[PDB]
């Protein structure tokens, strides 16, 4: 987890500079006003953050609320935390379908401005490791515990399809 | 102290046989050279215990306690000098000597070696303090407050001769804590209750309680002329350890009746905190706390049992250093400020960037950080009383979490805009303001450097 | 002020400098030929099932 | 309103006057005063962190032979039996 | 500097100007239009997409899976 | 088995170094937020070293 | 504050709590003008309870469902990073003490310092010598002439004059 | 050196017209919702004469104020009513009194008598008798 | 960081004459005064400056933005324009 | 909650001669912005309106100050009764703890410290 909003943030604070005084989700516009790479930045977070379909943390997501079937909980539990990854998934498209896809407008003097390889030199060397995060770690750790390895029919996947709807 | 009251007699023939204004650059020269010799002589060891020469000095063996009361005349001296220079010559050298021999009846005390002798040098002091606070101090009404820093250390401490003169005739004689050794036991009377009545209430009077305290946001709020004695009244305060020196031995078994004065230096600690995020005086402010910290170490004492022994011996000098240090930026801010009133200082920190850095550090001993030598302490006392009971650590914890919004509501204040006024308050924080400011903390980390002195018997 | 890299607009879409977009297409191809590991070869259960696990008798 | 019209014409030849004021630089004005005074990556680096190995690798060896407890690694952890050993495990 | 002359968008297509073609059951009507339709109309209907644009067009999202896989194979 | 922790030390101990440099003891040119990324930049290699032992 | 300009600081607002909750820019400014029929309902009229009941009813559906978290202009009264310039906050005369080798750098800008004090040091022969006469007794707001009846110096000198830039 | 009407006074009837405004200019001509009438109730200790409270209150909030700078920050003149509980502290939003947040915590309220039921996973409910047989009861063969 | 002057208020003002439709560009540039061209002609010619500079517009600007230059003297005085 | 807080009401044409209140305070900010403009200051403005708060409110609340009334007796149930509650809270306290500790044992027997 510790990969996502520190690029996230920053990724985001490169637009709110572009602008200088708004930092509102009113007024934004499409992507693409001359924004290739930020918004190809974007949507690899913001996929991740749907719920790791195979993502940056689908190695640590998926093998928990999958290891909630073998349980003792409130019962009311499982009947929380997995509403909540439809709530996590709209998260995404929230950015996307009111600051990246939508008719351009906020106000003029469009001041916008993508060109320093300081920053292009940071958010390079996050994402090379942030998609291989859960895939190098955990390919290599000596193992501590017994995994599920039952997943019956009707109980196995569709918190996935939480996601989807 | 074979010769330590000694040299410092010589210091006051010295003032008026002087010249001119070489008077203040000389004085702070020779103060500085006792300090080498408190040092050396001193910190010996140290197994119970160093019997100094004889019947004038037990060499402050279980508890140093005595280099702290050395740092201060060679400190408030730089102090003083800030609002003091438009008099004559020989009133103002009077003023000088009055302070030095203030620290001569001090040295001799808290080292004492008796109890005959305590007395007398226990009411040795309020005889200076109160001559400060009648010439050259502020505006009006000083004049009640100082009867009131009277008729009350005064009002309980008479009960002592005669505790102790009643101790004398009858079971040996108290020229010796170290001919102690035989102590017979007290029972509950109706005559003993008393007995421990008097013993112990005088000791209340200077270390406060939630009650009989009034006057003491009376001398820090009407005070002298910029701080001057203001920090040696922060000794004056915390210079009380006598009860350590007495209910040690002396009726320790009377434990049935600590209660009432367990519990209402336990709500008053909470209450008295709070009792001042409405005040409207900088030098109440500090005062106020002074009271809630410093009213910490009772419940340290009365509850025996060391791991209570240690905290306390270390919280005697915590806010010492830190009380005292908050006083010096009060002092500051008034020679540029003439008011004290804490509301009229909105638009600093751009003025005065270079104190800035020295609030931070300051306050930050309040929340305090827990590598010094102040969570060092408070973590025995946590150690202690939570084997009282498992109740105290309820309202005892409040106490930290109180003074933490108390000491950042200072903070803040700092910060504001456009300050709307100041054709005055130009001085960008001279020499005299800054160095002054220094030695109190660059002693106080140094000491949590290797915290082994700063530990009782214990 | 001093320089003069990307122009001022006033809403006329005022042009990229034509080399971030080389660096955005690369990684948008590198995080689908992470698609190859998806499935290939990783499935949903690699596990077996319970055949309703009655026959007791 | 008639009234102001008098107003902020003659404080824009003071205000903005003395923002023409403001606006003033003469000749980068900086004196400093007095005085005066990549590849390598041969002492930058070197007094970084090639110094500080040696002394701290001293107060480890000069450390061991005098406290009783150093460090204090844990066991083997082995299934079979090995060559550090004599016997072998199935 | 001087971008903004007048005459210059001229309300022509924009599918969100059909609106002040709905007032015209009540009747407001001319001014005006070219506030909301400053930025809207142009190359601004650039008109970025659904899932596919997230999948950025499907020009990168299945390209060298087909490239990779595969050979020996034996 | 000693350079374990030993250059775990190391890279406890460079931390200070931009601030005993603070001091203005022959500080360099200022450059400081690049400084600190270069005394960043070296310790990282520092804390992998370690990392390849415990996992044996 | 009066009847007739109290529609005024509402009609302002009508319009600026509606954009806060629109999605495109013709979805508000479709209703721009349909929002004005209704303002259109009484033109022009007398200025009794009438156009007060137009108001009073205006207490209602205006302050009823009334802008959830609109837009703030962030330089403003609120909105976020406000008075944010602030590690700088323009510190006019903070420079008065110096000790110079400090004083080295701008040479002619302390020139021209001590230059316009002097329009401050001699204004009081002009400007209290109206200020005594243009307040009648101690009535309203106190600006004096905004020419001074011969040279206007400033009348606000020099605290105003050269009051604080932003940056 | 300020010694006529230093403070407030043994009021609040000792000729309350005089009071504002011979000085501590609180009321203007003694009819302006701020005459030094407001000793709240008095016989406490409360304020006297008292330039002082329950005048119009409840903020100071750093609001628009262009006419002076008169709202917490840069001092107008005089018009002092309660202090040291508003540099921090506002005024009414669009909402009102209504206490939904308890009901909002109700909502596990009902669901605290779920925490005594139990979380098995499999197999089904059945919820209709002792059909469902949780533990062990009989032994091997 | 980009800078500002003069020049860019000087076309927005006159622009604007144009853009609103109600009013022709046939009118004065910078002094029309605006009465030969109650609500919605004190508050919709500068709700169109709430739109693109909308810097909240305090109700000091009301009575002032007669003179439609005069208008656009007083931004220099809070946009701090150069010299 | 804390409040409604009434920010509207009716004129139109309630008390006609009410207004001209600011000239009270006009007046006031004539004389203090001609005491704030001057070309030699070098010292803060007087400000008695923090002048006559302060010691309105530290001082002087003794003065006016009677026990006329028990409202003003009233802090007998603030300050000395829960006082006596956590006494009353601690006397049950540290003898049931010492009953235990006296007849038998609860603690464990590495409690050196403690
Ligand atoms: C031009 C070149 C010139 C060349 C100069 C010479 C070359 C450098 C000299 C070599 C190093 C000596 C300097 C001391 C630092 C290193 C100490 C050490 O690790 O050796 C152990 C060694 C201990 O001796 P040992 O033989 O190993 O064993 C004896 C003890 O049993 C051992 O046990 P212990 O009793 O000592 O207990 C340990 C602990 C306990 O000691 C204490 O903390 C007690 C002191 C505080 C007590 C409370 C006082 C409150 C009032 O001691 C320490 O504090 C060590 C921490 C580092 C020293 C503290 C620095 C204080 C300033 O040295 C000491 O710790 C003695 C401490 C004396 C401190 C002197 C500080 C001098 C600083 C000079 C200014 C330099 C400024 C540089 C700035 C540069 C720009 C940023
Ligand atoms: C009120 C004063 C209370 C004194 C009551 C009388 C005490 C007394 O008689 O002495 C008690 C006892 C000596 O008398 P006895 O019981 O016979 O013991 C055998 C020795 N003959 O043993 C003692 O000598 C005890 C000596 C201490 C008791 C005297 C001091 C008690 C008063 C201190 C209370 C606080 C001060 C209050 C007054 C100041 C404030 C106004």
């Amino acid at each position: 987890h510790a990969f996502f909003k520190a690029m996230l943030f920053m990724c985001s604070g490169s637009i709110i500079h572009s602008l200088n005084d708004e930092q509102d989700i009113r007024k934004m516009g499409g992507l693409f006003k001359a924004m290739p790479f930020t918004t190809t930045a974007l949507i690899v977070g913001s996929l991740a953050l749907t719920g790791m379909p195979f993502l940056t943390g689908f190695y640590s997501k998926d093998l928990i609320i999958e290891a909630a079937n073998t349980s003792y909980t409130n019962a009311w539990a499982l009947l929380m935390t997995l509403i909540a990854t439809s709530f996590t998934a709209i998260y995404s498209t929230r950015i996307i379908f009111f600051a990246l896809l939508g008719q351009p407008r906020f106000p003029t003097l469009v001041n916008i401005n993508e060109n320093n390889p300081l920053l292009i030199n940071s958010i390079k060397r996050l994402l090379i490791g942030s998609l291989f995060a859960g895939y190098i770690i955990s390919n290599n750790i000596p193992p501590t515990t017994i995994p599920q390895m039952t997943m019956p029919y009707y109980l196995k996947t569709t918190a996935l399809i939480v996601t989807i709807l | 102290m074979l010769k330590y009251i000694i040299p410092t007699i010589m210091l006051m023939p010295l003032t008026w046989l002087s010249k001119n204004n070489m008077i203040w650059v000389n004085s702070t020269a020779h103060s500085l050279l006792i300090s080498f010799t408190s040092l050396l002589l001193m910190n010996q060891f140290g197994d119970n215990s160093l019997n100094f020469s004889l019947l004038f000095f037990s060499d402050s063996l279980s508890t140093p306690l005595l280099i702290l009361t050395m740092w201060l005349l060679p400190l408030m001296l730089m102090a003083s000098q800030h609002h003091l220079s438009k008099e004559n010559l020989t009133r103002k050298k009077l003023f000088i000597t009055m302070l030095i021999s203030l620290q001569l009846f001090l040295i001799m005390t808290f080292t004492a070696m008796e109890l005959i002798l305590f007395y007398i040098l226990f009411e040795a002091t309020l005889v200076p303090t109160l001559i400060i606070i009648t010439r050259w101090g502020n505006q009006t009404e000083r004049l009640n407050a100082g009867l009131y820093f009277l008729f009350y250390t005064l009002a309980g401490s008479l009960p002592l001769l005669v505790a102790l003169i009643y101790i004398q005739n009858t079971v040996g004689s108290l020229n010796f804590l170290m001919l102690q050794y035989w102590v017979q036991p007290v029972h509950n009377s109706w005559s003993n209750v008393f007995m421990w009545l008097a013993c112990m209430m005088a000791f209340m009077v200077k270390m406060p309680l939630y009650g009989l305290h009034l006057w003491l946001p009376k001398a820090h709020v009407e005070a002298p002329i910029a701080g001057s004695m203001v920090l040696a009244a922060v000794l004056l305060k915390l210079g009380g350890y006598g009860m350590l020196r007495i209910t040690l031995i002396l009726n320790p078994m009377t434990d049935f009746m600590a209660y009432p004065f367990i519990m209402l230096s336990l709500w008053g600690m909470i209450m008295t905190s709070s009792i001042c995020l409405r005040q409207t005086d900088l030098k109440s402010l500090i005062a106020y706390s002074s009271v809630s910290h410093m009213a910490l170490v009772i419940v340290a004492i009365l509850i025996q049992t060391p791991w209570s022994y240690m905290g306390a011996t270390a919280l005697m000098i915590a806010h010492g250093l830190t009380s005292s240090m908050l006083f010096c930026l009060a002092n500051s801010n008034y020679e540029r400020i003439h008011s004290r009133t804490m509301i009229l200082a909105r638009g600093l920190q751009t003025l005065l960037p270079l104190m800035a850095t020295w609030w931070l550090l300051a306050s930050l001993t309040n929340l305090a950080l827990p590598p010094t030598i102040n969570l060092i302490g408070e973590l025995f006392v946590v150690m202690s009383t939570f084997s009282w009971s498992n109740i105290t650590i309820i309202l005892m914890g409040v106490n930290m979490v109180i003074t933490a919004l108390y000491s950042l509501y200072m903070l803040i204040m700092t910060q504001r805009g456009k300050y709307t006024y100041h054709i005055n308050n130009i001085s960008p924080s001279f020499t005299r303001e800054n160095a002054l400011m220094s030695l109190h903390i660059l002693p106080l980390l140094l000491l949590t450097l290797n915290p082994k002195i700063i530990l009782g018997p214990l | 002020g001093g320089g003069a890299h990307i122009e001022p607009r006033y809403r006329q879409f005022p042009q990229l400098t034509r080399s971030q977009v080389i660096q955005a297409e690369f990684f948008s191809a590198t995080m689908w030929f992470w698609i190859l590991w998806r499935f290939w070869h990783d499935s949903d259960a690699v596990l077996g099932h319970f055949p309703y696990p009655d026959p007791s008798q | 309103t008639p009234e102001e019209k008098l107003r902020l014409q003659q404080l824009r030849e003071l205000r903005r006057r003395w923002l023409k004021d403001q606006e003033l630089s003469p000749r980068e004005p900086v004196l400093p005063p007095q005085r005066v005074s990549t590849y390598r990556h041969s002492i930058f680096a070197f007094t970084h962190v090639l110094i500080p190995v040696w002394i701290i690798h001293y107060y480890l060896k000069y450390h061991v032979t005098t406290k009783p407890y150093t460090i204090v690694e844990k066991k083997p952890r082995i299934f079979p039996g090995d060559t550090i050993l004599e016997t072998g495990e199935v | 500097m001087e971008l903004p002359d007048y005459k210059q968008w001229k309300i022509e297509g924009t599918p969100l100007e059909t609106v002040q073609e709905k007032l015209a059951a009540r009747g407001l009507r001319d001014p005006w239009g070219r506030n909301e339709a400053w930025r809207y109309m142009g190359g601004f209907a650039n008109n970025v997409s659904f899932v596919g644009a997230l999948l950025k067009g499907f020009k990168w999202g299945f390209a060298a899976f087909v490239v990779a896989i595969g050979a020996e194979y034996y | 088995m000693n350079m374990f922790s030993s250059l775990s030390l190391v890279t406890l101990l460079l931390l200070t170094m931009p601030i005993m440099m603070m001091s203005f003891n022959t500080y360099k040119p200022s450059n400081y937020p690049l400084y600190v990324k270069t005394a960043i930049s070296y310790a990282f290699i520092t804390s992998m070293i370690p990392t390849m032992m415990f996992i044996h | 504050l009066t009847h007739q300009q109290k529609v005024l600081r509402l009609y302002k607002r009508a319009l600026r709590h509606l954009e806060s909750w629109c999605i495109h820019r013709d979805k508000y400014r479709y209703f721009a003008c349909l929002l004005r029929a209704r303002f259109d309902e009484h033109k022009n009229e007398k200025d009794m309870v009438k156009a007060t009941q137009l108001l009073r009813e205006a207490e209602e559906e205006f302050w009823h469902g009334q802008h959830p978290q609109p837009y703030i202009f962030p330089e403003s009264p609120g909105g976020t990073s406000y008075e944010r310039y602030e590690c700088y906050k323009v510190p006019e005369w903070c420079l008065d003490d110096w000790h110079p080798s400090e004083k080295a750098m701008y040479p002619d800008y302390f020139a021209k310092r001590e230059q316009w004090k002097k329009l401050r040091r001699e204004s009081w022969e002009r400007e209290v010598k109206q200020l005594q006469e243009e307040t009648p007794v101690g009535g309203p707001r106190t600006e004096a002439l905004p020419p001074a009846r011969k040279q206007g110096d400033l009348p606000p000198l020099w605290w105003h004059i050269v009051t604080r830039p932003r940056e | 050196a300020s010694h006529i009407t230093k403070d407030m006074l043994p009021g609040p009837y000792p000729k309350t017209p005089e009071e504002r405004a011979a000085a501590a200019k609180k009321y203007n001509m003694r009819v302006e919702d701020y005459e030094p009438y407001p000793d709240d109730g008095t016989g406490y200790g409360d304020y006297p004469k008292l330039p002082d409270r329950s005048q119009q209150e409840r903020d100071p909030w750093y609001d628009w104020d262009h006419p002076d700078l008169r709202l917490n920050w840069g001092e107008p003149m005089h018009w002092d009513l309660d202090m040291y509980i508003r540099n921090r502290v506002d005024t009414s939003p669009t909402p009102v009194n209504w206490n939904l947040m308890c009901k909002h915590l109700f909502g596990f309220v009902a669901f605290m008598l779920f925490m005594f039921w139990v979380g098995e996973t499999y197999p089904a409910y059945q919820p209709v008798g002792p059909k469902q047989y949780p533990y062990n009861n009989l032994y091997l063969e | 960081a980009p800078p500002l002057t003069l020049e860019g208020i000087k076309d927005r003002v006159l622009y604007v004459l144009k853009l609103y439709d109600k009013i022709d560009p046939e009118k004065l540039s910078v002094n029309s005064h605006f009465m030969k061209d109650d609500s919605l002609d004190q508050v919709e010619i500068i709700m169109a400056m709430e739109d693109e500079f909308g810097f909240e517009i305090p109700d000091i600007d009301a009575e002032k933005l007669m003179c439609p230059q005069e208008i656009v003297d007083y931004i220099a005085d809070k946009k701090d324009v150069y010299e | 909650t804390t409040l409604d807080p009434a920010e509207y009401d009716i004129s139109s044409e309630t008390r006609k001669a009410q207004a001209e209140r600011l000239a009270i305070r006009s007046r006031l900010k004539r004389e203090y912005q001609l005491q704030y403009y001057d070309p030699s200051r070098r010292g803060v403005i007087e400000d008695p309106a923090l002048v006559r708060w302060t010691y309105a409110r530290s001082a002087n609340i003794y003065p006016n100050f009677r026990p006329n009334t028990k409202t003003s007796l009233l802090g007998a149930l603030f300050g000395i009764g829960p006082l006596v509650f956590w006494y009353y809270v601690f006397k049950t306290d540290r003898d049931r703890k010492e009953k235990l500790i006296q007849e038998g044992k609860l603690d464990r027997t590495f409690n050196i410290s403690y």
